[PDB]
RNA sequence: AGUGGUAAAGGAUGUGGCGCCGCGAAGACAGCCAGGAGGUUGGCUUAGAAGCAGCCAUCCUUUAAAGAGUGCGUAAUAGC
């Protein structure tokens, strides 16, 4: 999943991944898949 | 074979429904309605958490003998704990007299963790705690 | 900030009530047959901190401020600290050697001790698993002192 | 970052800077080891709570110091 903005991490201990200026959160559930680059 | 498993009943009844029960009769033991043998045995021994608890051998059997109370429970198990006929309390019949608790054990405290000389000072404000008496 | 006034001003108070001290280290036992060696530690001794598996630094160090001769014995590994002091130490040893030894593969072995105001020895603080009721010393003189008699008789 | 070399709302364990919080060398945190303690065993529901099913409980002893048990869960339970 995707999304040019939102991101507050979610899966009660969501992970906020740093990539390529790509703020992307990485889980352990699909249901985070957070690209927001 | 051979390997038994743990389990608690009720101190007095003895008709085994789900308690004796899918669990002894499965995992390991033998014949069932466990009930009847329960409330032969049970009978002197259920109102504050009686383990004995629940097993079964090549018969299986049987009923007989016990444990007791949990601590707690056998420490405040002269109470009432009326209560709880509604939510987490908490009105009419509370109170079991300060001396009760001791007076209940006293006694009611042989079996127990390495060991302990009062179980109606210490042990209730524990037990008593659960069930209301803070 | 923050080890110092808390917890360490009980260590050295629990462990100086007297002046007969162990250390065994206990922990490879389920919290149930952990509570039955530890627990029971009333009956073969009476509420003893046979070391309460207390941990590092904070009482190997701690002999310092109490100056207990430094219970250089093993402060390595597992720290439980067989508070003999404060209960009545002497032959209950045995009561706690049996226990962590006669079940699974070596229950809680010892570390150092305190004899009265001597060390006692590593391998000299098993052997005696009961402590001598001071008839040891005295079973060599009374019957050394009136035995020249006996090849007397 | 190529911002240099147009942009806001707003998002963030960016970068560097405060002026501040944790240091029990009674030697720290992520990494480690093992135990994860006995009353903890209904209160309803008990087909099951006997923390890991819903309406609150906020006590006790007891030591690794203590989980009125934050959490994977089903039939309670049993295991992490």
């Amino acid at each position: 999943m995707k999304v040019r903005a939102s991101v507050k991490r979610i899966c009660d201990k969501c992970k906020v991944i740093r990539r390529h200026g790509r703020v992307y959160v990485i889980c352990e559930n699909p249901k985070h898949k957070q690209r927001q680059g | 074979v051979v390997a038994v498993v743990k389990l608690q009943l009720p101190a007095g009844k003895a008709t085994p429904a789900p308690p004796v029960g899918p669990a002894l009769g499965q995992h390991g033991a033998n014949i069932m309605e466990f009930v009847k043998a329960f409330n032969a045995a049970t009978a002197n021994m259920g109102d504050a958490i009686v383990p004995v608890e629940i097993t079964i051998y090549a018969d299986r059997s049987f009923t007989f003998v016990t444990k007791t109370p949990p601590a707690s429970y056998l420490i405040r198990k002269a109470a009432g704990l009326e209560k709880g006929a509604h939510k987490p309390g908490r009105e009419k019949v509370g109170r079991i007299t300060w001396e009760q608790v001791l007076e209940i054990a006293k006694q009611k405290m042989p079996d127990l963790n390495t060991t302990d000389l009062e179980a109606a000072a210490r042990m209730i404000a524990g037990s008593a705690r659960s069930m209301g008496v803070e | 900030k923050r080890n110092v006034e808390l917890l360490a001003t009980l260590k050295e108070n629990l462990e100086r009530a007297q002046g007969s001290f162990f250390l065994v280290n206990y922990q490879g036992l389920p919290a149930k047959e952990t509570h039955a060696l530890r627990q029971a530690l009333k009956q073969n001794g009476a509420r003893l901190f046979v070391a309460k598996n207390t941990l590092i630094r904070l009482a190997l160090k701690e002999l310092g401020l109490p100056e207990l001769d430094g219970l250089q014995g093993p402060s390595a590994v597992v720290f439980y600290e067989d508070p003999v002091a404060a209960a009545k130490t002497l032959v209950q040893f045995a009561k706690s050697n049996p226990k962590g030894i006669p079940q699974v593969k070596s229950g809680l072995l010892q570390g150092q001790i305190l004899t009265a105001k001597d060390v006692e020895a590593l391998a000299e603080l098993p052997t005696m698993d009961e402590l001598r009721a001071e008839l040891v010393g005295v079973l060599q003189a009374p019957m050394a002192e009136l035995v020249g008699v006996l090849g007397g008789v």
